[PDB]
Protein backbone atom coordinates (compact mmCIF):
# COMPACT_ATOMS: atom_id res chain seq x y z
CA UNK A 1 0.00 0.00 0.00
CA UNK A 2 0.85 4.02 -0.74
CA UNK A 3 -0.37 7.03 1.20
CA UNK A 4 -0.14 10.19 0.08
CA UNK A 5 0.22 9.10 -3.46
CA UNK A 6 -1.55 9.47 -6.40
CA UNK A 7 -2.16 5.13 -7.28
CA UNK A 8 -4.71 2.88 -8.82
CA UNK A 9 -5.95 0.98 -6.39
CA UNK A 10 -8.03 -2.14 -6.28
CA UNK A 11 -9.81 -4.00 -3.12
CA UNK A 12 -11.73 -6.73 -3.80
CA UNK A 13 -13.37 -5.31 -6.54
CA UNK A 14 -13.25 -1.90 -5.31
CA UNK A 15 -11.12 -0.80 -8.85
CA UNK A 16 -10.93 3.15 -7.76
CA UNK A 17 -8.74 5.19 -8.88
CA UNK A 18 -7.13 7.99 -6.49
CA UNK A 19 -4.64 8.62 -3.72
CA UNK A 20 -5.50 6.99 -0.35
CA UNK A 21 -4.78 8.34 2.66
CA UNK A 22 -4.58 7.35 6.65
CA UNK A 23 -8.35 8.42 7.94
CA UNK A 24 -9.84 8.90 11.26
CA UNK A 25 -13.11 7.64 10.62
CA UNK A 26 -13.83 3.97 12.68
CA UNK A 27 -16.06 1.82 10.58
CA UNK A 28 -17.97 -1.06 12.38
CA UNK A 29 -16.08 -4.48 12.08
CA UNK A 30 -18.41 -5.84 9.74
CA UNK A 31 -18.50 -2.46 7.24
CA UNK A 32 -16.31 -3.27 4.65
CA UNK A 33 -15.53 0.11 2.73
CA UNK A 34 -17.27 3.64 2.87
CA UNK A 35 -19.57 5.67 0.89
CA UNK A 36 -20.39 9.39 0.60
CA UNK A 37 -23.63 11.38 -0.05
CA UNK A 38 -23.85 10.73 -3.89
CA UNK A 39 -22.82 7.31 -3.56
CA UNK A 40 -19.67 7.81 -4.29
CA UNK A 41 -16.42 6.08 -2.91
CA UNK A 42 -14.55 7.75 0.20
CA UNK A 43 -13.38 5.29 1.92
CA UNK A 44 -11.95 1.59 1.98
CA UNK A 45 -10.78 -0.88 5.02
CA UNK A 46 -7.54 -1.97 4.09
CA UNK A 47 -7.98 -5.68 4.25
CA UNK A 48 -4.70 -7.45 4.96
CA UNK A 49 -4.53 -4.87 7.93
CA UNK A 50 -7.77 -3.44 9.40
CA UNK A 51 -7.30 -0.12 8.88
CA UNK A 52 -9.45 2.60 7.47
CA UNK A 53 -8.37 4.21 4.60
CA UNK A 54 -9.92 7.92 3.00
CA UNK A 55 -9.67 7.99 -0.47
CA UNK A 56 -9.30 11.39 -2.72
CA UNK A 57 -9.55 11.58 -5.87
CA UNK A 58 -6.34 12.58 -8.22
CA UNK A 59 -5.61 16.50 -8.35
CA UNK A 60 -7.28 17.90 -11.34
CA UNK A 61 -8.43 20.96 -12.73
CA UNK A 62 -7.96 23.57 -15.56
CA UNK A 63 -5.12 25.25 -16.16
CA UNK A 64 -5.77 28.78 -17.42
CA UNK A 65 -2.96 30.99 -18.97
CA UNK A 66 -3.03 34.89 -17.75
CA UNK A 67 -1.48 37.00 -20.33
CA UNK A 68 -1.53 40.29 -21.37
CA UNK A 69 -1.64 41.35 -24.86
CA UNK A 70 0.22 39.48 -27.58
CA UNK A 71 1.12 43.05 -28.94
CA UNK A 72 2.40 44.64 -25.42
CA UNK A 73 4.49 41.22 -24.42
CA UNK A 74 4.66 37.52 -24.62
CA UNK A 75 5.71 36.47 -21.11
CA UNK A 76 2.68 34.20 -19.57
CA UNK A 77 1.57 33.26 -16.34
CA UNK A 78 0.02 29.86 -15.65
CA UNK A 79 -3.17 29.26 -13.09
CA UNK A 80 -3.10 25.53 -12.23
CA UNK A 81 -6.96 25.73 -10.41
CA UNK A 82 -7.56 24.42 -7.11
CA UNK A 83 -4.18 22.19 -6.45
CA UNK A 84 -1.64 23.01 -4.48
CA UNK A 85 2.16 23.70 -5.96
CA UNK A 86 3.72 20.46 -4.39
CA UNK A 87 2.38 18.17 -7.49
CA UNK A 88 1.82 20.46 -10.05
CA UNK A 89 5.09 19.54 -11.80
CA UNK A 90 4.28 15.90 -11.87
CA UNK B 1 -27.09 29.68 5.83
CA UNK B 2 -25.75 26.76 5.66
CA UNK B 3 -15.75 13.71 -3.71
CA UNK B 4 -15.43 15.26 -7.37
CA UNK B 5 -16.24 13.43 -10.60
CA UNK B 6 -14.80 16.08 -13.07
CA UNK B 7 -16.95 18.64 -11.49
CA UNK B 8 -15.09 22.07 -10.40
CA UNK B 9 -16.47 24.83 -8.26
CA UNK B 10 -14.80 28.09 -8.73
CA UNK B 11 -13.89 30.91 -6.14
CA UNK B 12 -15.83 33.92 -6.38
CA UNK B 13 -13.56 36.95 -7.61
CA UNK B 14 -14.58 38.61 -4.85
CA UNK B 15 -14.01 36.58 -1.53
CA UNK B 16 -16.77 36.63 1.46
CA UNK B 17 -14.05 39.45 2.94
CA UNK B 18 -13.84 41.42 -0.10
CA UNK B 19 -17.71 41.17 -0.26
CA UNK B 20 -18.37 42.05 2.97
CA UNK B 21 -16.30 44.62 2.57
CA UNK B 22 -17.70 45.98 0.04
CA UNK C 1 -38.07 58.41 19.38
CA UNK C 2 -37.11 57.92 16.08
CA UNK C 3 -33.98 56.56 17.28
CA UNK C 4 -35.11 54.46 19.92
CA UNK C 5 -37.96 53.25 16.70
CA UNK C 6 -35.09 51.93 14.63
CA UNK C 7 -32.36 50.94 17.50
CA UNK C 8 -35.50 48.35 18.49
CA UNK C 9 -36.73 47.61 15.34
CA UNK C 10 -32.95 46.36 14.16
CA UNK C 11 -33.27 44.50 17.51
CA UNK C 12 -36.42 42.91 15.74
CA UNK C 13 -34.86 42.04 12.70
CA UNK C 14 -31.36 40.30 14.54
CA UNK C 15 -33.71 38.71 16.81
CA UNK C 16 -36.47 37.18 14.34
CA UNK C 17 -33.77 36.57 12.00
CA UNK C 18 -32.18 34.19 14.54
CA UNK C 19 -35.57 32.35 16.18
CA UNK C 20 -37.35 32.05 12.73
CA UNK C 21 -35.06 29.27 10.32
CA UNK C 22 -36.86 30.52 7.51
CA UNK C 23 -36.09 33.75 7.25
CA UNK C 24 -32.97 32.94 4.73
CA UNK C 25 -35.31 30.75 2.57
CA UNK C 26 -34.29 32.75 -0.79
CA UNK C 27 -30.71 31.81 -0.30
CA UNK C 28 -31.08 29.01 0.95
CA UNK C 29 -33.11 27.65 -1.49
CA UNK C 30 -30.98 29.02 -4.14
CA UNK C 31 -27.87 27.05 -2.49
CA UNK C 32 -30.24 23.86 -1.91
CA UNK C 33 -31.01 24.25 -5.83
CA UNK C 34 -27.88 24.35 -7.04
CA UNK C 35 -26.65 21.29 -4.56
CA UNK C 36 -29.68 18.95 -5.72
CA UNK C 37 -28.43 20.05 -9.13
CA UNK C 38 -24.89 18.52 -8.39
CA UNK C 39 -25.94 15.61 -6.88
CA UNK C 40 -28.63 14.39 -9.18
CA UNK C 41 -25.67 15.87 -12.18
CA UNK C 42 -23.52 12.79 -10.00
CA UNK C 43 -26.29 10.59 -9.84
CA UNK C 44 -26.62 10.63 -13.36
CA UNK C 45 -23.44 8.46 -13.72
CA UNK C 46 -24.91 5.69 -11.69
CA UNK C 47 -27.35 5.34 -14.52
CA UNK C 48 -27.54 2.58 -17.04
CA UNK C 49 -29.52 5.19 -19.92
C1 LIG D 1 -1.66 -12.86 6.31
O1 LIG D 1 -2.77 -12.14 6.79
C2 LIG D 1 -2.69 -11.92 8.18
C3 LIG D 1 -4.01 -11.34 8.64
O2 LIG D 1 -4.40 -10.31 7.76
C4 LIG D 1 -1.46 -11.08 8.56
O3 LIG D 1 -1.29 -11.16 9.97
C5 LIG D 1 -0.47 -10.08 10.46
O4 LIG D 1 0.82 -10.55 10.79
C6 LIG D 1 1.71 -9.53 11.16
C7 LIG D 1 3.10 -10.12 11.24
O5 LIG D 1 3.36 -10.85 10.07
C8 LIG D 1 1.22 -8.89 12.47
O6 LIG D 1 2.02 -7.79 12.84
C9 LIG D 1 -0.20 -8.39 12.29
O7 LIG D 1 -0.76 -7.96 13.51
C10 LIG D 1 -1.11 -9.48 11.72
N1 LIG D 1 -2.43 -8.98 11.45
C11 LIG D 1 -2.79 -8.06 10.53
C12 LIG D 1 -4.26 -7.76 10.50
O8 LIG D 1 -2.01 -7.50 9.77
C13 LIG D 1 -0.19 -11.63 7.89
O9 LIG D 1 0.90 -10.75 7.91
C14 LIG D 1 -0.44 -11.94 6.42
N2 LIG D 1 0.72 -12.55 5.83
C15 LIG D 1 1.39 -12.06 4.77
C16 LIG D 1 2.58 -12.88 4.34
O10 LIG D 1 1.07 -11.04 4.19
C1 LIG E 1 -1.25 46.26 -30.08
O1 LIG E 1 -0.68 47.52 -29.82
C2 LIG E 1 -0.13 48.12 -30.97
C3 LIG E 1 0.64 49.35 -30.54
O2 LIG E 1 -0.24 50.27 -29.93
C4 LIG E 1 -1.25 48.39 -31.98
O3 LIG E 1 -0.73 48.87 -33.20
C5 LIG E 1 -1.99 47.10 -32.28
O4 LIG E 1 -3.11 47.31 -33.10
C6 LIG E 1 -2.46 46.44 -30.99
N1 LIG E 1 -3.12 45.19 -31.26
C7 LIG E 1 -4.41 44.93 -30.95
C8 LIG E 1 -4.88 43.54 -31.33
O5 LIG E 1 -5.15 45.73 -30.41
C1 LIG F 1 -1.24 21.73 -0.23
O1 LIG F 1 -2.40 22.38 0.25
C2 LIG F 1 -3.28 21.57 1.00
C3 LIG F 1 -4.60 22.28 1.15
O2 LIG F 1 -4.42 23.48 1.86
C4 LIG F 1 -2.56 21.26 2.30
O3 LIG F 1 -3.38 20.56 3.21
C5 LIG F 1 -1.39 20.36 1.96
O4 LIG F 1 -0.57 20.12 3.08
C6 LIG F 1 -0.50 20.92 0.85
N1 LIG F 1 0.20 19.82 0.25
C7 LIG F 1 1.37 19.32 0.68
C8 LIG F 1 1.91 18.15 -0.10
O5 LIG F 1 1.98 19.77 1.65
Amino acid sequence: LVKNKCVNFNFNGLTGTGVLTESNKKFLPFQQFGRDIADTTDAVRDPQTLEILDITPCSFGGVSVITPGTNTSNQVAVLYQDVNCTEVPV
Amino acid sequence: VTKFNGLTVLPPLLTDEMIAQY
Amino acid sequence: LIANQFNSAIGKIQDSLSSTPSALGKLQDVVNQNAQALNTLVKQLSSNF
